[PDB]
């Protein structure tokens, strides 16, 4: 009665539909995709480094 | 036995008035009587209003109650020995207190139902007619007590109607249904 005339009046007559995207960005994390951080390297690269090794790494007694 | 005991405190002095009154058989005169120098208690306004506060000795409220019957001669003797039980409690307080639930005793032994019909705003006579009828059709009418229908204004129960009468209302109120729409439409 008077509950179907206040839920009829104020349902009915008061409509509302989602916010905009642009505003809803602004109450979220947006997120630009991330790139790639790193491309790896040759690894010590040339044999001026292997031959100083070959050499100098013996540390054996008498 | 009272007509069903209610009042405890100053009621079990009506209860008792009430059941001396039944023994002394006529009940309606002594309320009758009780009503008329109640009444003129009342409309005595210099010291039947200013002394109805103790502060006065026992032997000066015995010579008010010597005053009292002097006013008038017609109040039974059993309210007359109402008036000496008063004076030895020396509770004047509670003496129209007493009156008022010596007449619900007294309108419960005539059997007269009692009721109210709050509303927002004073009622249709065509209204308090129809709800006059309901409620004499209402099984809650025994034929044996006849409502009282009192409008009572109270805008704060906004709109609607409560029936009252018994322990049994029906609320439809606005306020109430308001209230509950509100309620589980904030949930």
């Amino acid at each position: 009665n008077v509950i179907q005339d206040l839920y009829l009046r104020e349902l009915k007559d008061t409509k509302l539909a989602p916010s905009t995207l642009q505003d809803a960005e602004g109450n979220v994390k947006p997120w630009n995709p991330p790139q790639k951080p790193n491309l790896p390297e040759l690894e010590l690269q040339g044999p001026e480094a292997l031959k100083a090794y070959t050499e100098q790494n013996v540390e054996t007694a008498h | 036995p009272p007509p069903v005991r209610l009042f405890g405190v100053e009621g079990t002095y009506a209860t008792a008035l009430y059941q001396a009154a039944a023994k002394n058989s006529s009940i309606d005169a002594a309320f009758q009587s009780l009503q008329k120098v109640e009444s003129t208690v009342k409309k005595n306004p210099k010291l039947g209003h200013l002394l109805l506060n103790p502060a006065l000795s026992l032997k000066d409220r015995n010579s008010v109650i010597d005053a009292i019957v002097e006013t008038h001669k017609n109040l039974d003797g059993y309210v007359v020995n109402l008036l000496k039980v008063l004076s030895e409690n020396n509770r004047l307080g509670c003496f129209e207190k007493i009156a008022s639930d010596f007449g619900v005793l007294n309108d419960a032994h005539n059997g007269l139902l009692k009721g109210t019909v709050t509303s927002a705003e004073p009622l249709d006579p065509k209204s308090f007619k129809r709800i006059e009828k309901a409620l004499s059709a209402s099984k809650l009418v025994g034929q044996g007590k006849s409502l009282k229908l009192e409008n009572v204004v109270k805008p704060e129960i906004k709109g609607g109607l409560i029936v009252e009468l018994g322990d049994k209302t029906v609320d439809l109120s606005i306020s109430t249904k308001i209230q509950k729409l509100n309620k589980v439409l904030e949930d």
